[PDB]
């Protein structure tokens, strides 16, 4: 659900709330970086 | 000005009017408490009416007539069969169907005969007749028979060589002639008068008889929770929503075609995009029905999940695109939707407004659909989505309402009079 989230605001072109929400889940602001770089 | 008033009371029809017809309803006849009736291919499906000079009368009622089989198609624009019989000595009246046509036939005591009719296109898109509860209103006097539909005059006769009609007779309800053992009819509100109407009253009377407590699906019968249900967008008829591929939003595509070669047929497909279901906010009850101003949540089916349609909170343009996800709760999204129906004029659709809980004042935008930019090596630089919208909190203001806004929803559930 966090993941669908993420992957919602880089849907809307809001990279930062992508990166707030896995960062909430709680990630790493690096591997949080390499998942959307991913998607 | 009424002679015979046919309505429902304790599994029958009777006659309400006061002149006491007689009223024989066979086995053959299904009947509901929402007035509906329905007349079947076989022989018991019937409903025989007894009643207890030139004379103007009238006769309404509401039908729904279901879709042609695509591969039934020759017999149904060949055939013509009697739904509705009141002839005595030879002479009377008839109410027919001809595939896309509804027929109305007047006969004098001397055989002669004349018919005014109605007939919808089988070739449109998408249709606002077929198999889709519409209101009938025949007028007759001296000199005319008028067919009105939904309040509107649709055709005319000149009866003036015709002679005298007799109408005592009794009435016959069931369907008569060569037409195919899947063939139905549904009726509602049947009902007769001694006078010519008016196109003021027959309007007034379709307003009248349209209105209801209750929301109606694109069939037209009452809108149900906990029912399946295909949306249709009457600002973008040939378009529906699917949940994206590898993203929580919905794309909007093009509705498929009939993809046969029948010359006589075109249609958009019906049954197709996300499966939708309105549930209640609180939460599954018997035959639930859905009203305005109600607090729904609309989900769908993802792969025996139950997913929800969802509203960023935040969202900083005009619009935004829902998002569609598992149930669940976020301190980022909306999740509460009231359904409402903003048309004054008689109608199926619906909107979708977004709101914070179910006590609040403010209006965070109206469901509908909206192009939004495509990044990347992409063909087309804009696509629709599935969207939340401010503006038409502003443009569901303005009147008269606008029948077209993409912010109006219908709801299509599998239906037995609708194949493709």
């Amino acid at each position: 659900f966090a993941e669908l989230k993420a992957k919602f605001f880089l849907e809307i072109g809001d990279r930062d709330a992508a990166r707030n929400a896995l960062r909430k889940a709680g990630y790493s602001d690096e591997e949080a970086e390499r998942i959307i770089r991913k998607y | 000005n009424i002679i015979l008033n046919l309505r429902y009371k304790d599994n029958n029809l009777i006659d309400l009017s006061g002149y006491g017809a007689k009223v024989e309803v066979y086995d053959g006849v299904e009947l509901n408490d929402k007035n509906q009736f329905k007349l079947t291919s076989s022989a018991n499906s019937k409903i025989r009416v007894t009643q207890n000079v030139f004379l103007d009368f009238s006769v309404s009622f509401w039908i729904r007539i279901p879709k042609y089989k695509n591969d039934g198609i020759q017999n149904y624009i060949h055939n013509e069969y009697t739904i509705i019989n009141c002839m005595k000595n030879n002479s009377g009246w008839k109410i027919s169907i001809r595939g896309n046509r509804i027929i109305w036939t007047l006969i004098d005591i001397n055989g002669k005969t004349k018919s005014v009719f109605f007939e919808y296109n089988i070739r449109e898109d998408i249709s606002e007749y077929i198999n889709r509860w519409f209101f009938v209103t025949i007028t007759n006097n001296l000199n005319n028979a008028k067919i009105y539909i939904n309040g509107k005059l649709e055709s005319n006769t000149d009866i003036k060589d015709i002679r005298e009609v007799i109408a005592n007779g009794e009435i016959i309800f069931k369907l008569d002639g060569d037409i195919d053992r899947t063939q139905f009819i549904w009726m509602k509100y049947f009902s007769i008068f001694n006078t010519e109407l008016s196109q003021s009253n027959i309007e007034e009377r379709y307003k009248i008889q349209s209105y209801s407590e209750y929301l109606k699906d694109f069939w037209g019968n009452p809108l149900m929770y906990n029912k399946e249900y295909y949306m249709f967008n009457a600002g973008n008829k040939n378009s529906y929503i699917k949940l994206k591929k590898d993203s929580p939003v919905g794309e909007i595509l093009t509705r498929s075609k009939y993809n046969q070669n029948s010359k006589y047929i075109n249609y958009r497909d019906l049954y197709i995009g996300e499966k939708f279901i309105i549930r209640r906010k609180s939460n599954s009850i018997n035959d639930d029905i859905v009203r305005k101003e109600d607090y729904i949540y609309l989900d769908f089916f993802n792969l025996n999940q139950e997913w929800r349609v969802y509203t960023y909170k935040y969202f900083k343009k005009e619009e935004e695109k829902l998002f569609l996800a598992p149930i669940s709760d976020s301190d980022e999204f909306y999740n509460t939707i009231q359904i409402k129906e903003y048309d004054e004029q008689p109608t199926y659709s619906c909107q979708l407004l977004f709101k914070k809980d179910e006590e609040s004042t403010d209006e965070i935008g109206l469901i509908g659909i909206h192009r939004f930019y495509e990044s990347g090596i992409v063909f087309e630089e804009y696509k629709d989505y599935f969207c939340i919208s401010k503006w038409y909190l502003k443009e569901v203001k303005r009147k008269p309402y606008n029948l077209k806004l993409g912010c109006n929803w219908q709801f299509i559930p599998k239906d037995e009079g609708w194949t493709e």
